[PDB]
RNA sequence: GCAGCCCGCAGGGGCGGCGAAAGCGUGAAACCACCGGGGCGCCCACUUGUGGGCCCCGUCUUGAAACACGGACCAAGGAGUG
RNA sequence: GCGCACAACUGCGGGCGCCUAGUGGGCCGCCGCUGGUAAGCAGCGCCGGCAAUGAGGACACAACCUCGUGCGCGGGCAAGGGA
RNA sequence: GUGGUAGGAGGGCGCGCCGGCGCCGCAGAAGCGCAUGCGUGCGCAUGCGUGGAGGCACCCGCGGCGCAGAUCUUGGUGGCAG
């Protein structure tokens, strides 16, 4: 397992890198989902009703004896609001019972080491071409997955040349799928400054020595993320593993520094070790057919019996010896 | 073809029932001239037809005399479609051939 | 990889076909043996009954009175339903395996079992079956209480709490009694002559889920038969209920 | 690496309209239907041993349905060859179901072989009174008709018997229904 | 026309309307299990309507079958016809309601090419 | 997006007029007019009008059809949350 | 430590831990009672029930009798009956 | 093996919005009305009519998430009653 590093020509193999040990991590899909749930509510902004809402009356219960329910009635006279019910959640213009507060816990804590494992497993999902095409990316034209582009990516100044560069990497069908997928959102979210939805396309991971922010950010279907700070919102957007990721050579060679190699600490991340699985081999249910296990087994009972009957004519017919006396 | 040429008329007297609960899949018939239980054994398994008209169009609801009922020659019959309680008191015609419980 | 899965599945395919042909040839050889062993034991039933009649008529040839040894088992039918049963009587009907009415069992003719039958005698009809009632009850409504054995070569590992009610085949009998009994008549013989294998033979029989009797119980079935009911010691006339209950 | 546990649920294949329903029971439905249709497979019907060749019988449910005829031969699929002789009662050769023949006690003395070319004989079903085409070439049917016209001539009133349509006996008891 | 003829076999022609949905128009006919203390349907008294049970469930293999043996398939475009090409006899295809008449024309023509039975047309 | 013609003191009506249509979006239910069809309130059975089975729900209660209380109807709202 | 050894009958898997609800107005029958002239009264014991148990039979009828209860079909019955 | 109040548990149906992912819509979306079908059931899908611009499915995530009752709240409407 060695990956090619392509020029902006898109066909010439410049280097042949080994796969970083992050991209060989066996993926715990539950752990990446558990971390994505808490990471998604990091920018969760508070909402609440007004603390006065519904409570701005001098309302009192009229008591019993007036052939009316005991709910607080709006005081005064001469208006249509007068005498109407107030203060209750069942009342019109009443305070909602259990009003929403801003002291709600909007953010969720997740252990930093467990979040780092899920970032590692979401990174390994991008290195699996069955996963990347399973989440909707059109990766037929793409050379490798992981597609690594050289650090001469920073010499692209205009986004016309950047769109042409992604075109000769076989991402033309991928970008066109995202650009045409732009449609208006289907709910009341279109009122709340979330009018347009489009699909998630290519993610480009770069480092500070290959900064391609200006020339690439405007292409529809291209997200850019620095390698020093990978969120799960980019790596598995929508809790669905296998984001199509194009690497620069600077970001790809830093993966063995951010997460380290197997059995070793990470150099750039203090006190991080890549996760250890509970199994060694892949597809451990296939170990059942190994001859080490297969010799160990007792012989199972494969006798297929006839279905029993309870009716007295059939079970006399099974042992037809009643009439012999 | 008259039904009374070859078939013995029997009056649909009741469904098979308790004092209150009625099981309408089995219809009780009183065959004419049959007055005892052993006399009605001659008609066990015999086919029976109930002839009626729907919008002036003649229909035959066919059945089988399934079991005896009582000591007085009343027999229980099961038909293709259950007899309506409107037809209680009307006649159904008991055939002189045996039919089977599967094949009416 | 994918090879070792497929070479496993055709290895179990051969092993399934091989041991199923072996199981069928076991069934045919057992049924061929069973047809012999019924005729041998029925002759032993006739010889045992003829010896008692010859013992009885020789005693009345002299002045004497001969009653034989009373049978090694009772046949017990649950008459009353499961409602309104006090906790002692409800427990005894559980240990007799009589959990519904119109259920029938064999219990041993013991002194402890006779005291158990006496305490629930307002709920049961019990008596003495002869060999014809014994054989009719087992051949017409006889099922086996069989524990599942998941391994073919190891009959020692099995499941405790789950017992299947299956047909009383020869192979079910041959598996329970480890080759000692292998036919239905040979199971009757342990019931009839009360051998050491009685407790194993009787418990191997599932309780006889009989029908309610033809022509009814003929009255008020809950009271004793000494008062006109159907509930108590039907000393040797217990076949007058049970033969009507089988079909 | 098996991606099938790792991947998102792929809905591109087949969208069955109740999504609780599966794709299609391609495996289990043949075993279920073959068990089901054998369950409503009606029982094999007993061929009755009551009818003898040349026994006079009255058809109960057919095209003719009150006609004294004579019984010739039991045919396959539960049918029976009968001919109340067409000179006498204007009834052609036919096959009906075996059960619709009410058996009467009197038998004719017919010695001829009844293994006829049954392939084209008009079969009378139960309820339909469908107007069949008239009489045909009758290769062996003319011979065996004349043999039972020979048989009916020996017995005195038997010609009027087969001509007269059947009337129900006046019921007094089931002993009176002996025939 | 089906590959295997599945009988209908619904265990009742009952509908299980909600209790008192005949008497009150505020009580819609969608079934709610009645939970009152004296309620005659919950108590299963004779004369009350029946409540849905596990016992009324149709057979697992006969379930959600249309036109005898077929199973319904939602179709939104001509691409949905492509997985149904091999399995014509197992599925009756149904175009979704929101599909426009322009795309219903292209579905109708490709379905008779691939031999797929459309319940809409 | 009008007032041409006929009628009316008039409001207006009718033939028209504009417009893709709506004519101050959609237009549920309660309820009402007319027309058409049919006469159990429900469940079952079938050959649809018969038979059989069904008291009023909620609730508190040892016990509710209760001569216990709440409920005219309908829509919307409406109660274990932070 | 060595040696001996599976112990009436019948049935049958069993033991233990953790967390938590509802409940803490009961009523009725049987048998046995206490107070009371008695009570569809009041208070107990044992078991069963209702409450929360439909269905059948009791003319209807929380508790009586039969008897439990998925949805059907077929049979046989129970209590109770058969002008 | 199959009753079930208080009660506990499991699996689903449904609603607003979210991150995704498959799509649909002026050649007519949602909604609505009437039908048909599916479904033990919550409910779902379609047809026709209306409508005139959005919507659906699934996976996820958040929740002010499901009503016949509260002399409920608000609005509308009956009978009473010409
Ligand atoms: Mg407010
Ligand atoms: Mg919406
Ligand atoms: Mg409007
Ligand atoms: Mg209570
Ligand atoms: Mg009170
Ligand atoms: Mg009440
Ligand atoms: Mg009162
Ligand atoms: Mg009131
Ligand atoms: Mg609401
Ligand atoms: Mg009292
Ligand atoms: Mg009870
Ligand atoms: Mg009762
Ligand atoms: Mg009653
Ligand atoms: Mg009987
Ligand atoms: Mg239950
Ligand atoms: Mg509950
Ligand atoms: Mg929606
Ligand atoms: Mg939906
Ligand atoms: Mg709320
Ligand atoms: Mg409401
Ligand atoms: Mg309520
Ligand atoms: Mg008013």
């Amino acid at each position: 397992d060695t990956v090619n590093c392509y020029g902006i020509d898109g066909e010439t193999v410049e280097k042949q890198l080994e796969m970083p040990d992050v991209l060989r991590v066996p993926i715990r899909k539950d752990l990446v989902e558990d971390a994505f749930r808490c990471v998604r509510m990091d920018n969760r902004q508070p909402y609440a009703v007004s603390p006065n809402a519904g409570m701005q009356h001098s309302a009192h219960s009229w008591g019993t004896g007036r052939a009316m329910a005991r709910v607080p009635r709006v005081s005064g006279s001469g208006t249509t609001r007068s005498g109407q019910g107030a203060f209750a959640n069942f009342c019109r213009k009443g305070r909602l019972a259990h009003p929403t507060k801003v002291i709600r816990r909007w953010q969720r804590k997740f252990n930093l080491n467990a979040k780092r494992h899920a970032e590692a497993m979401a990174l390994a999902a991008t290195a699996i071409p069955p996963l990347v095409e399973s989440r909707g990316h059109r990766i037929a034209g793409v050379k490798m997955i992981p597609l690594v582009v050289s650090n001469s990516i920073k010499e692209i100044k205009s986004t016309k040349e950047a769109f042409e560069m992604l075109k000769r990497f076989g991402l033309a069908e991928e970008l066109a799928r995202v650009k045409e997928s732009k449609c208006i959102r289907a709910g009341k979210g279109k009122m709340r400054n979330r009018r347009y939805v489009m699909k998630k396309g290519l993610l480009i991971i770069y480092d500070n020595q290959s900064d391609i922010q200006k020339a690439f950010r405007n292409i529809a279907g291209v997200d850019l993320a620095c390698v020093d700070s990978l969120s799960l919102l980019d790596l598995c957007p929508g809790s669905h593993l296998g984001r199509l990721v194009m690497w620069t050579l600077g970001a790809f060679e830093k993966l063995n520094e951010i997460y380290g190699q197997y059995g070793k600490e990470a150099p750039l991340t203090s006190g991080y070790f890549l996760p250890t699985n509970v199994v060694s081999k892949d597809d451990v249910e296939s170990l059942f057919f190994s001859d080490e296990i297969q010799a160990f087994l007792d012989v199972p009972n494969l006798i297929k019996y006839e279905k029993t009957s309870r009716k007295p004519e059939t079970i006399e017919s099974l042992n037809p010896y009643l009439n012999l006396m | 073809f008259d039904p009374c040429l070859t078939a013995i008329p029997a009056t649909f007297i009741s469904h098979m029932r308790g004092r209150r609960i009625v099981h309408p899949s089995h219809s009780l018939l009183r065959i004419e001239g049959v007055k005892t239980r052993e006399d009605a054994k001659f008609f066990l398994g015999n086919g029976v037809v109930s002839l009626y008209e729907l919008s002036g169009k003649k229909m035959e609801n066919r059945g089988r005399i399934r079991r005896l009922h009582g000591n007085s020659g009343v027999v229980a019959a099961k038909f293709e479609r259950n007899l309506p309680p409107n037809k209680i008191g009307t006649e159904v015609f008991v055939k002189l051939y045996k039919v089977e419980d599967d094949d009416y | 990889s994918y090879r070792r899965k497929m070479e496993y599945e055709e290895r179990m395919e051969v092993l399934s076909r091989k041991m199923n042909e072996e199981y069928q040839a076991r069934r045919e050889e057992n049924a061929r043996y069973a047809l012999q062993r019924t005729k041998e034991l029925i002759a032993e039933y006739k010889e045992h009954m003829k010896k008692e009649e010859d013992a009885r008529r020789e005693a009345e040839a002299r002045g004497a009175f001969y009653v034989p040894k009373e049978p090694e088992f009772y046949v017990v039918v649950r008459i009353r339903g499961i409602h309104k049963v006090p906790p002692r009587e409800r427990k005894i009907l559980e240990l007799i395996r009589l959990k519904k009415p119109n259920h029938a069992v064999f219990v041993r003719n013991n002194a402890p079992m006779r005291a158990m039958l006496h305490k629930v005698r307002a709920y049961i009809a019990f008596g003495f079956a002869d060999i014809h009632l014994l054989r009719t009850l087992v051949y017409k409504r006889g099922m086996a209480k069989v524990s599942k054995r998941p391994l073919a070569n190891n009959s020692s590992v099995f499941k405790i709490g789950q017992d299947m009610r299956l047909n009383l085949t020869n192979e079910a009998i041959e598996d329970h009694f480890g080759g000692r009994i292998r036919c239905v008549e040979e199971l009757i013989y342990q019931i009839y002559m009360g051998t050491d294998l009685f407790k194993k033979a009787n418990n191997f029989l599932w309780p006889f889920t009989l029908c309610s009797p033809r022509k009814g119980f003929g009255g008020r079935k809950a009271k004793d038969i000494t008062q006109g009911g159907s509930t108590g010691c039907h000393y040797d006339k217990i076949g007058n209920l049970i033969y009507r209950m089988i079909e | 690496i098996d991606t099938s546990k790792l991947s998102m649920l792929s809905r591109r294949g087949i969208k069955v309209i109740p999504e609780e329903a599966g794709l299609y029971p391609s495996d289990d439905l043949p075993a279920y239907i073959e068990k089901l249709e054998k369950r409503m497979q009606k029982k094999p019907r007993v061929r009755r041993t009551d009818l003898v060749k040349g026994c006079i019988v009255v058809v109960l449910e057919g095209d003719f349905t009150a006609r004294r005829v004579v019984f010739l031969k039991q045919v396959e699929n539960n049918k029976a060859l009968c001919c109340g002789p067409a000179p006498i009662n204007n009834v052609p050769f036919f096959v009906i179901d075996e059960r619709y023949l009410l058996r009467t006690s009197t038998v004719l003395d017919l010695k001829e072989d009844v293994n006829i070319d049954i392939s084209t004989v008009f079969e009378s079903k139960r309820g339909v009174v469908a107007d069949r085409m008239d009489i045909d070439a009758n290769s062996d049917q003319k011979r065996i008709e004349n043999a039972i016209v020979d048989a009916v001539s020996s017995i005195r009133f038997m010609k009027r018997y087969l001509a007269t349509p059947f009337k129900m006996p006046k019921f007094k008891s089931v002993s009176s229904l002996k025939f | 026309e089906p590959y295997l003829r599945v009988p209908r076999q619904r265990k009742t022609k009952h509908k299980f309307n909600r209790f008192h949905s005949d008497r009150f128009k505020r009580v819609k006919k969608s079934w709610r299990r009645p939970k009152g203390i004296d309620n005659r349907v919950r108590r299963k008294l004779s004369g009350a309507i029946k409540m849905p049970n596990k016992g009324y469930g149709t057979d697992k293999l006969a379930k959600h079958m249309v036109h005898g043996g077929f199973r319904l398939v939602q179709i939104r475009n001509v691409g949905d016809l492509l997985p149904l090409i091999s399995q014509n006899r197992f599925y009756c295809a149904e175009v979704a309601h929101s599909v426009g008449a322009k795309k219903r024309i292209e579905i109708f023509y490709k379905a008779m090419e691939y031999g797929i039975h459309l319940t809409n047309g």
